[PDB]
C-alpha cells in the first residue's frame, strides 16, 4: 500500500513532519489525500481530507503539503496530546481507496513521572478456587517504559509472569500492569512475595505476604 | 452524527462474518455520502472494506472483493457486512464509517467491534474482588477480570454513578490464550466502612454481566 515511516518524534513547542510515498496513480495522479488521527483505544479521527484542507475542530497545528508522489503531515507547536498513531489515505483508482502504514508520533520533551505501583495478593475468594493470583498495577508514568521482576523470598520468579505492553491513558501518561499465578500451596509455601519496577534507573518494589 | 456497530464477536474458521451498523442523526439520505465500513488489524494498519450508497453504488476492495458482499437498508437506517471464508488473517477491529467527497474521506468514524478469528470456544471472565494499599485520604480498589475470550470485556462502576478516579487497565494476553485484565478506582479513606463499591463487568461475546461488591478486609 501507502509507505511512511514506521515512527516520528519532536520536543514540546517544535515542528514534526511525516511522508506518506505513493505511485503515480495514487498521490501523483490526483489531489485528494486524507489523513487521520489515532489515540490508542480509541476509534481514528479525520485530520485533513484534502491535502491542505482543515475539518471545522481540527486545530491549525496540523497542516498538510504534498510534493509530486509524496503526501507531508506537518503537526506545528506540539502538545502532549498530539501523541499517537497517525495514517495516510489517498485514492488508487476510482475503485479503491488505499491506506498508509501508520506513524507512531511521540513528543520527546516531556517530564519524566515516576510509577505508583500497587500490589495485590489472591483474594480468599479465589484462593478457594484452587488458584493464586498476585496483581502488580503501574500507572502514571513516563517515559513509556518499564520492566518486571518477581521475588518469592529472596530469589526471583521466571514461571508464572504475564506483563503488559505500556499504553497511553486519558491523562496523557501511561499505565502498565503484570501478573503472576501460583497454587494456592507455592503461595502459602513462602514468607512473602515482592514486585519490582523498574523505570528511568530508579525502582519501586512492594511485597506482599500471605500473614496478611 | 453518530455511528453504532453489531454483529457477533467471535467467529469460526472458513464460517461467513456478519455485521450491521445503525446510524443516529443522519438521514442515510443526502447529496452525496457514501455509507461503509473500514478495519484495522493487528499488527497492521487501516484497511477499507468498502462502502455503499443507494441505490446500489457499492465499492470493494480487490481480493476482499471476491468474498465480501455489503448491502444497505435505508429504510431501516442500517447497513450491513458480509464476509464469507475468513481466516484468522480477518481478525480485526471493524468500524463503521462515513463517506464523504465520488467519496475519499472517512468521517465521522464508528466506535468499532472486536471480531476474533478463532476455532477455539467462547469463556466467560472470573471476576474476584481486590481490597483497598493507601494513600492518605485515598485508597484504591478494584476487581481482577480473569481468563475471558475473545475480547472486549467493558467495567463501570455503581452501575455508571462512579466515574471520578476510575482506571481501567489494558488486557494481557497469556501462554494459555485466555485474556485477563483488571479495573481500579480511587475514593476517599473515610467512605470505606459506609459506601459499597461494585464493579460492573460486561462480556459480550458470551451474554456476561457480573456486578462485584468489593469488601475491606478484616
Ligand atoms: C518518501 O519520499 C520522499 C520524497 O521526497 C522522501 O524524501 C522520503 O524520505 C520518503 N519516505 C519514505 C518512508 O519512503
Ligand atoms: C478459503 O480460504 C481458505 C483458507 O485456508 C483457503 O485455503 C481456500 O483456498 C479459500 N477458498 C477459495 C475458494 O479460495
Amino acid at each position: 500500500a501507502l509507505t511512511q515511516p514506521p515512527s516520528a518524534s519532536g520536543s514540546l513547542g517544535q515542528s514534526v513532519t511525516i511522508s506518506c510515498n505513493g505511485t503515480s496513480s495514487d498521490i501523483g495522479g490526483w489531489n485528494f489525500v486524507s489523513w487521520y488521527q489515532q489515540f490508542p483505544g480509541r476509534a481514528p479521527r479525520l485530520i485533513i481530507f484534502e491535502v491542505n484542507k482543515r475539518p471545522s475542530g481540527v486545530p491549525g497545528r496540523f497542516s498538510g503539503s504534498k510534493s509530486g508522489n509524496s503526501a507531508s503531515l506537518t503537526v506545528s507547536g506540539l502538545q502532549s496530546d498530539d501523541e499517537g498513531q497517525y495514517f495516510c489515505s489517498s485514492l488508487f483508482g476510482r475503485w479503491d481507496v488505499v491506506f498508509g502504514g501508520g506513524t507512531k508520533l511521540t513528543v520527546l520533551g516531556q517530564p519524566k513521572a515516576a510509577p505508583s505501583v500497587t500490589l495485590f495478593p489472591p483474594s480468599s475468594e479465589e484462593l478457594q478456587a484452587n488458584k493464586a493470583t498476585l496483581v502488580c498495577l503501574i500507572s502514571d508514568f513516563y517515559p513509556g517504559a518499564v520492566t518486571v521482576a518477581w521475588k518469592a523470598d529472596s530469589s526471583p520468579v521466571k514461571a508464572g509472569v504475564e506483563t503488559t505492553t505500556p499504553s497511553k491513558q486519558s491523562n496523557n501518561k501511561y499505565a502498565a500492569s503484570s501478573y503472576l499465578s501460583l497454587t494456592p500451596e507455592q503461595w502459602k509455601s513462602h514468607r512473602s512475595y515482592s514486585c519490582q519496577v523498574t523505570h528511568e534507573g530508579s525502582t519501586v518494589e512492594k511485597t506482599v505476604a500471605p500473614t496478611e | 452524527v453518530q455511528l453504532q456497530e453489531s454483529g457477533p464477536g467471535l467467529v469460526k474458521p472458513a464460517e461467513t462474518l456478519s455485521l450491521t451498523c445503525s446510524v443516529s442523526g443522519e438521514s442515510i439520505n443526502t447529496g452525496h455520502y457514501y455509507w461503509g465500513w473500514v478495519r484495522q488489524v493487528p499488527g497492521k494498519g487501516l484497511e477499507w472494506i468498502g462502502h455503499i450508497h443507494y441505490t446500489t453504488a457499492v465499492l470493494h476492495n480487490p481480493s476482499l472483493k471476491s468474498r465480501l458482499t455489503i448491502k444497505i437498508y435505508t429504510l431501516r437506517n442500517q447497513i450491513t457486512l458480509r464476509l464469507s471464508n475468513v481466516t484468522a488473517a480477518d481478525t480485526a477491529v471493524y468500524h463503521c464509517v462515513r463517506s464523504g467527497g465520488k467519496p475519499h474521506w472517512f468521517s465521522p468514524w464508528g466506535p468499532g467491534i472486536h471480531v476474533t478469528v478463532s476455532s477455539a470456544s467462547t469463556k466467560g471472565p472470573s471476576v474476584f474482588p481486590l481490597a483497598p494499599s493507601t494513600s492518605g485520604g485515598t485508597a484504591a480498589l478494584g476487581c481482577l477480570v480473569k481468563d475471558y475470550f475473545p475480547e472486549p470485556v467493558t467495567v463501570s462502576w455503581n452501575s455508571g454513578a462512579l466515574t471520578s478516579g476510575v482506571h481501567t487497565f489494558p488486557a494481557v494476553l497469556q501462554s494459555s490464550g485466555l485474556y485477563s485484565l483488571s479495573s481500579v478506582v480511587t475514593v476517599p479513606s473515610s467512605s470505606l466502612g459506609t459506601q459499597t463499591y461494585i464493579c460492573n463487568v460486561n462480556h459480550k461475546p458470551s451474554n456476561t454481566k457480573v456486578d462485584k461488591r468489593v469488601e475491606p478486609k478484616s
